[PDB]
């Protein structure tokens, strides 16, 4: 009955796909194909056929073609629908120009196309899940360009949309401010909540509680499928006190211009160091909150709390989960803004996280994802917005986008527009 | 798609290339005849990247051999690895520029350019879709100082929005092989400037430390320093071909690597590079080989970069490798050397990891560095160059071939504002 | 009891017979000859005789003998009646003059009296199916004259024809304008229904939904085997709602000079992407108004719909089909003419469509041909009125057509003709 | 049926002629005594459009063989596949033509055409459905130039519907072999352009050229150059042999490829042609064989397309071969040089693809192309005849042997005219 369409742009948002569909076929029984073996609920994210081949509700999109053409021959070749897979002739090569302008022009048409063909085959449609790069190239441009094709067509449906956000000292490309800002001054207006993690934030996770001094990609990418798996896991099995999709929107969101939650996982631990360790509930609820544990290198108690979605797995106690949020609201470390006293949304599950074998995490009982909206992020992008004054004060690269279908204003526009969240933000966090 | 076209040019590009030729064809596990042995199916999948297809599995590399005399690719055909290329492509003339730009470029060259180009735009128009131009010459020399300006001049007019690429050897600073070298370099300049994307400047003189300090190798023919090249062109286009947990295209680094138009000069770099007998008393692991990359010391040109700041930085892994460790080392030389890095650049290091190593290497990593140091070069050329043209040294070479002292002087002036503008960015914000 | 008598005109015409005649044997169990194996419905095309061979009710013509002879001597040598098969001297060299008065002269007295021995050894006469091409020689002059011999012979009886329409950019003579338009001009008040179909049309979709880069001609012709099929499909099988081939002359055909319907053919999919596919009813149905599926490269949105006809076929469900129409009406973009209400002309069949072995098909399980009649063919003929104006403003070619029996005056009706026709079509496209 | 009766003249005639009769006999299994060995029955089945049949198994080509001198074919018939021909069709004198259009035309080969129609026609008759004349022959002899164009005239005459193709050998413009070349050729494209339906132009130097630089043949001789235009020869009359996809009758081409009826001037071209070393760094496949089928460097006459534009253009495929490739090649190459082709005329491409390929070769084509620019060969020799003829060069030799100055001034105005006609509608609409 539910649905999801879930949409990966660039290398980020197909490696991310790549852990995200390979847990979704464990948690279903699936066979790394669309068979299952001699498993009900899966409705939500794969299509089914006469033939006994579960057909997963995703479109992968990129402009590189060595990402996708890795998929094809991968292990789940046969899964995917070859038209979902969709490839272009050149890359974006880390400018936002060719992926919103030049190259994007040539390829939305194909990709929008295959969502139509999906948005009209599912029962009820429930909204859309983006996943991308927010370092740029497809991920700032196409992405931009994609959302606002999806919010024309189909208008108020939701628009959920998990972004690899810049870290602070860690950073793989040279021209990350003007991808970030450029995607974020067309994205604002089009989408309902991001939610945002790090590579540097995750990579301190893996081998400060994992155990691990050599994280690759695919470690990161199966931390992220875990949290994805819980944020529709209420749509996808049963539970005590379930949650959907269009909650979120209003749960987190106060204001349409501030949608940026956090995220968390707490039981993220290693399988030997599990064994002495409780893991029950009241304790790895406070883990959400202690900067160690987050997903996004930014420090909550630097800031207010404005919003925060517990989501509970496995066995839980919803008077466990009464009595854990009590006591951290009595914190007075953990602040929440005041015109907020109503402070969590809360859902609960009955299905346990399953573990991805040769993975990492434990085998755990019971597990928590938090998605907390905090001014802290404010930090973030002042720090972002630094970043792009630097360069953009010399003309450091603007020769590469004007030339590219951009043009020098939209720089102005956008580094002005991102002054002004700044500016909400600050607003927001203040009373009186 | 995303195809390469290579062109050569005089006889150090079509030494050059012909080592490139080998060590590509290597890790394609391309025969001397042409077929194809390799084991992994994934050096096949992208082969089209550099090779075109024929019938019986051969497989015909898109080369554009030229040289204004016929000596060098006659030795290139004989010698191994010389079979492959299409005949159809040596296209070359009778009598040779003397190592005289003037002569390369409008009297001897002008009237075989076309030949060139009618093979040039054979091959181009073969490829699904055209990532760039590949040349391969020497600044000193006269044919590739010359024609292959020449050409970059004509394929930019006819391809404006492909990317071109250039590997040139550089005069070294300590001997020098040709008495007009400042002519050849300072007029070969000009033309670079203005035509061309991503321009990688090495000399000799750097190779010969590298083989005697790092390699400890007491014979290097121009066999070893040819290898040297070929392994950090092979880097460069290494995620065209191969898949990684980060890819980085040619365009993505000239984005990544130029900040400003004219600024396109790369010292490159590579490796792990160790001798036959140092090899048990080394780890072979991330931190070091990041260790040695920024090393001023393994660096293939002959500009220090301690002697200036670093504008950008790209580093292209190969092998398998984590991820934590590669940010983590670029973060760490970030932190350590902050006085080398451009402040008004908020990150200098563009990363990127292919899957698949270099045969033989469990591991490996291509440096490019473009450097405000870099401006040490143009501006010792441009010491020499004023020296001989202040008193007509050997002008009337150049001006009996169709040249004007007119010309010499803009080339000058061009070549004096390039050095001005590199030293202008090393400055800090206001 | 029905019949349906084949003529087939021209290379197109005998080459495309080949296809069609071979999917008739194979959906009958014939066993490429007369003789039926130790598959009762054949008579509609195929006569019967004493000996248990089967003749097929069809016949061949050409000017040019080298495509009938190469029938004789292929693996269907020993099906048809060697009279049917009727060859001549020399062919008409691209010239319409040549097949019109000099050449057809000479064999069309000899088809029509094959013809005739045809017409009176039926129970019944249905109508008649013309195979030809639009491009010129045999298949525009030596039709329009024969068509021209049937309508006084048979008067009021159906005569339905399916032609090669010429593509808009590719081209393989140099003087189609002249055949097409002389052509037209002599078969608009003799013809009741004209199906179109371009090559160019059919090599996108040989490529862009069955995965072959080497569509040869043989591969068209299938295509185009299977339209026929389902066009006559109601005839040789039982369904529940059947239709008869004189019911789309009232059904496409709003007025006399306006009865050239395009062609569609949905559920053309490669075996192996179609194991990712439902293939169920509405989806199919919305795929034949998009403008990637058409046979004919004209855009069905750049005009409006006048009339369709939904001929379906294998398992399908009358309910479903009346809920997909249902929203195909509904949906805006796809926007029938105000003075037809009633838009849809519906046909049901049980019989699955049959897949030619060796073909490119997938074995469907259920399939839907649609014939529309649009707006939009008006910019075909006045393109191909442009290409003609060009030509004959100079002369190009006249000296040819003039010196074979044919007149300069001709030129000049057929293409005012022709003018008054593109007139037509926007009239009608026009209310109040 | 649709059977082509094949007349010779001349010793150009007799030589190309003898060739092509050796390939089209190869490509049917006719053994050299006449015996029928092949294996494909289809090469049998229309075996009657150039072939008379006889007891044995013995086939007798429709061949007229007809020289003013017997020196010519007693080679002929002395060399291989010579005791193939009929020996009644040996039609010859005794004192040849000096190499003067006169003599062959009205002195010499006047008294003998009557011979050689009694056999035409006897030739004609045999045929159950004639097809038309094919005529090989030169313009810059006598023999070719005086009687070929008296037996046009003569047959046009008699068989005034059929069609008419002449393969005519033009003189080349850098080198003649005749030095009343202009005289011969002026005179001989008088009656040309009034009785012939279809005349296929082709000159020595680009032949010459074609095996130097495609072929990279050393030592070709004329049989090398008579196999070339043997191959478009059998090129054009292969879809009345052989079944195929889609057919091209030789009145089809005509039609298609003449707009007016003095237009009628073809360049012809072949592929493809690779030398023996460059076979195998080639795909062999449609898309590089219409790529060098519209090369001007590919084309068996001196006159470049560049300079003109294309009225129309005809490409007969051979091979089996996907009809998608072939029309999208041929509109992609309409797409690209828009420029080249006439405007006013929507399409100007005609296709035709023929199932069965030349022995030995997966593939072929032919080119046929109706170019304005042919107006540079008659404007050369409109020079070069009126240079002779203003001050009486070498007419005695002509006016003695009946002819008259005013028919010399005639045919100069007449190939003025038709140069005038090619430029007029070298120009766009209005
Ligand atoms: N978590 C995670 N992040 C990734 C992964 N791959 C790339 N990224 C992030 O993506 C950011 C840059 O955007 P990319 O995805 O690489 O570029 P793109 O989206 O393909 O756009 P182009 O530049 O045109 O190729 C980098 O800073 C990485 O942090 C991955 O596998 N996992
Ligand atoms: N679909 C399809 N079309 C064909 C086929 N053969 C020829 N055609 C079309 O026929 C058009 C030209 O008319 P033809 O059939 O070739 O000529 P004709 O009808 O034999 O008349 P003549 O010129 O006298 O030979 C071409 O433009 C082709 O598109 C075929 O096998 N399949
Ligand atoms: N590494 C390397 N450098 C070369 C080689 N041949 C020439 N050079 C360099 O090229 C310069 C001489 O110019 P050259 O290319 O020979 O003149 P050209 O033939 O007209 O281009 C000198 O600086 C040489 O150091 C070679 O095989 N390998
Ligand atoms: N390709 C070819 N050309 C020839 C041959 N013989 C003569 N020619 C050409 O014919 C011209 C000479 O005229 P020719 O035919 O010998 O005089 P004719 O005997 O009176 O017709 C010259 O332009 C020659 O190039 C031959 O065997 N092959
Ligand atoms: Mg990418
Ligand atoms: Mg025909």
């Amino acid at each position: 009955m539910r649905e999801c369409i879930s949409v990966h742009i660039g290398q980020a948002g197909v490696q991310m796909g790549n852990a995200c569909w390979e847990l979704y076929c464990l948690e279903h029984g699936i066979q790394q194909d669309g068979i299952i073996p001699d498993d009900s609920s899966f409705g939500t994210f794969f299509s089914e056929t006469g033939s006994g081949k579960h057909v997963p509700r995703a479109v992968f999109v990129d402009l590189e073609q060595t990402v996708i053409g890795e998929i094809r021959t991968g292990h789940y070749r046969s899964l995917f629908h070859p038209e979902q897979l969709i490839t272009g002739k050149e890359d974006a090569a880390n400018n936002y120009a060719r992926g919103h302008y030049t190259i994007g022009k040539e390829i939305v048409d194909s990709v929008l196309d295959r969502v139509r063909k999906m948005a009209d085959q599912c029962s009820g449609l429930q909204g859309f899940l983006i996943f991308h790069s927010f370092g740029g190239g497809t991920g700032s441009g196409f992405t931009s360009l994609l959302m606002e094709r999806l919010s024309v067509d189909y208008g108020k449906k939701s628009k959920l949309e998990f972004s690899v956000y810049p870290a602070p000292q860690i950073s793989t490309a040279v021209v990350e401010p003007y991808n970030s800002i450029l995607t974020t001054h067309t994205t604002l207006e089009h989408s309902d909540c991001a939610f945002m993690v790090d590579n540097e934030a995750i990579y301190d996770i893996c081998n400060r509680n994992l155990d691990i001094e050599r994280p690759t990609y695919t470690n990161l990418n199966r931390l992220i499928g875990q949290i994805v798996s819980s944020i529709t896991a209420s749509l996808r099995f049963d539970g005590a006190l379930n949650v959907d999709l269009t909650e979120f929107q209003t749960n987190l969101v106060p204001y349409p211009r501030i949608h940026f939650p956090l995220v968390t996982y707490s039981p993220i631990i290693s399988a030997e160091k599990a064994y002495h360790e409780q893991l029950s509930v009241p304790e790895i609820t406070n883990a959400c909150f202690e900067y160690s544990n987050q997903m996004v290198k930014c420090d909550p108690r630097r800031g207010k709390y404005m919003a925060c979605c517990l989501l509970y797995r496995g066995d839980v106690v919803p008077k466990d989960v009464n009595a854990a949020i009590a006591t951290i609201k009595t914190r007075k470390s953990i602040q929440f803004v005041d015109w907020c006293p109503t402070g969590f949304k809360v859902g609960i599950n009955y299905q346990p996280p399953t573990a991805v074998p040769g993975g990492d995490l434990a085998k755990v009982q019971r597990a928590v994802c938090m998605l907390s909206n905090t001014t802290a992020i404010a930090e973030a992008w002042a720090r972002l917005d630094h970043k792009f004054d630097l360069m953009y004060s010399k003309r450091a690269f603007v020769h590469w986008y004007v030339g590219e279908g951009m043009e020098e204003g939209e720089f102005s526009e956008a580094r002005e527009d991102m002054a002004a969240l700044e500016k909400d933000y600050e607003e927001v966090g203040t009373e009186s | 798609m995303r195809e390469i076209v290579h062109l050569q040019a005089g006889q150090c590009g079509n030494q050059i290339g012909a080592k490139f030729w080998e060590v590509i064809s290597d890790e394609h596990g391309i025969d001397p005849t042409g077929a194809y042995h390799g084991d992994s199916d994934l050096q096949l999948e992208r082969i089209n990247v550099y090779y075109n297809e024929a019938t019986g599995g051969k497989y015909v590399p898109r080369a554009v051999l030229v040289d204004l005399e016929p000596g060098t690719m006659d030795s290139v055909r004989s010698g191994p690895f010389g079979q492959i290329f299409r005949p159809d492509n040596f296209v070359f003339g009778q009598s040779g520029a003397g190592n005289n730009w003037a002569k390369g470029h409008y009297t001897e060259g002008a009237e075989l350019v076309d030949s060139v180009l009618d093979v040039v735009r054979k091959e181009a128009e073969s490829c699904d879709c055209l990532q760039g131009f590949q040349l391969t010459h020497s600044l000193g020399g006269g044919t590739g100082s010359g024609m292959g300006t020449l050409l970059i001049s004509k394929i930019r007019e006819e391809y404006p929005d492909r990317i071109m690429n250039t590997f040139s050897v550089v005069p070294s600073p300590k001997v020098s092989d040709t008495v007009v070298e400042p002519y050849n370099a300072t007029l070969s300049v000009h033309q670079l400037v203005e035509n061309t994307d991503e321009t990688y400047c090495i000399d000799n003189e750097a190779l010969y430390d590298i083989c005697f300090r790092t390699l400890k190798l007491t014979t290097p023919t121009y066999g070893d320093l040819n290898h040297l090249v070929s392994a950090t062109m092979s880097g460069v286009t290494t995620c065209l071909r191969f898949p990684g947990q980060l890819n980085a295209d040619l365009r993505k680094l000239a984005v990544n690597m130029v900040p400003f138009p004219r600024l396109h000069f790369f010292m490159p770099g590579f490796a792990p590079l160790t001798s036959r007998g140092s090899q048990q008393y080394r780890a072979l692991t991330v931190p070091e080989l990041t260790q040695q990359m920024f090393d001023a010391k393994n660096m293939m040109a002959a500009c220090d970069p301690r002697h200036g700041r670093y504008l950008t930085v790209a580093a292209i892994f190969r092998g398998r490798m984590s991820m934590k460790e590669v940010d983590e080392q670029m973060l760490n030389v970030q932190n350590k050397n902050s006085s080398y890095f451009v402040e008004w650049i908020p990150n200098n290091v563009k990363t990127a990891v292919c899957d698949i190593p270099p045969r033989g290497l469990k591991m490996s990593a291509t440096f490019i560095g473009n450097s405000t140091a870099i401006q040490e070069l143009f501006k010792r050329i441009s010491e020499q160059f004023t020296a001989m043209f202040r008193r007509k040294a050997f002008l009337h070479w150049y001006t009996g071939e169709g040249m004007d002292e007119m010309e010499f002087t803009e080339a000058e002036s061009n070549m004096n504002d390039l050095v001005s503008e590199y030293q202008q960015y090393q400055d800090a914000t206001a």
